[PDB]
C-alpha cells in the first residue's frame, strides 16, 4: 500500500549508507573537480556517458 | 592546398589562459622529454591521473574527455587503437596522442 | 613535523591530514613509517625546474 514499502525503505536506508555518495557532491568548482585527488575523475571519460 | 582542422571535445568552463601560450591539445603535457629516475614513466606521464600534470603542477589534466587512457578523444584520435586507419585524409592531432 | 601537542581524537587529525593532503602536491606517504624520514612521494619527470 505504498506506506509500508516507504517504511521498509526508511529502515533499510538508515544503515544502508556508510559514507557520502559520489554523485551528490556537485558543489565542487572546476579547480577541485579537475584536481587529481578527486576519485570521480577516473570515471569521467565520454561526454554522453 | 587546404589544411584540415580536427576538433577535440572539451568542457565549456575551461581556463582560457591555457590557450594564450604555446599549449598542448591533449590537455595534459606529455612526451619523453621529462625523465630522471626510471624507465616505465611514459604511461605514468601521459595517462596516470593519480598524480598531477608535469607542466601545470596544480591540476591533473585540463580536459578529462581527451586525456585518460580510454577517453573519447583518446579513443578517437590515437594510432594504437586505429579507429581512423581506413580514412585517406590526415588527422593533424595524431602526433599529440600517440 | 612531529613534536607538538596532538589532538585528543585520532579520527579528527586523520581526517584533517587526509583533507590537507587533497588539493596539494607534496604530502607524507600513506604508510606513515614510524622511525622514518617522512619523505614526500616521488613523482614522474619534472617540467621547468
Amino acid at each position: 500500500t505504498l506506506d509500508v514499502q516507504m517504511g521498509r525503505f526508511m529502515e533499510t536506508w538508515a544503515d544502508m549508507m556508510p559514507h557520502h555518495p559520489h554523485w551528490v557532491n556537485e558543489h565542487l568548482t572546476i579547480l577541485q573537480f579537475i584536481a587529481p585527488s578527486n576519485p570521480r575523475l577516473r570515471f569521467e571519460l565520454n561526454p554522453a556517458f | 592546398q587546404a589544411s584540415v582542422c580536427e576538433f577535440v571535445a572539451m568542457p565549456v568552463s575551461t581556463d582560457l589562459q591555457y590557450f594564450r601560450t604555446a599549449c598542448n591539445p591533449r590537455g595534459r603535457a606529455s612526451g619523453m622529454l621529462y625523465m630522471g629516475d626510471r624507465d616505465a614513466d611514459i604511461e605514468a606521464i601521459m595517462f596516470d591521473h593519480t598524480q598531477s600534470d608535469v607542466a601545470y603542477t596544480d591540476r591533473a589534466t585540463l580536459n578529462p574527455w581527451a586525456s585518460q587512457k580510454h577517453s573519447y578523444g583518446d579513443r578517437l584520435y590515437n594510432g594504437t587503437y586505429n579507429l581512423t586507419g581506413a580514412s585517406p585524409i590526415y588527422s593533424p592531432c595524431f602526433k599529440f596522442f600517440t | 613535523s612531529r613534536g607538538g601537542v596532538p589532538m585528543l581524537h585520532d579520527n579528527v587529525t586523520e581526517s584533517l591530514r587526509r583533507i590537507t593532503a587533497s588539493g596539494g602536491r607534496l604530502n607524507p606517504t600513506e604508510p606513515l613509517p614510524i622511525f622514518g624520514g617522512l619523505r614526500p612521494a616521488t613523482s614522474a619527470g619534472i617540467a621547468r625546474g
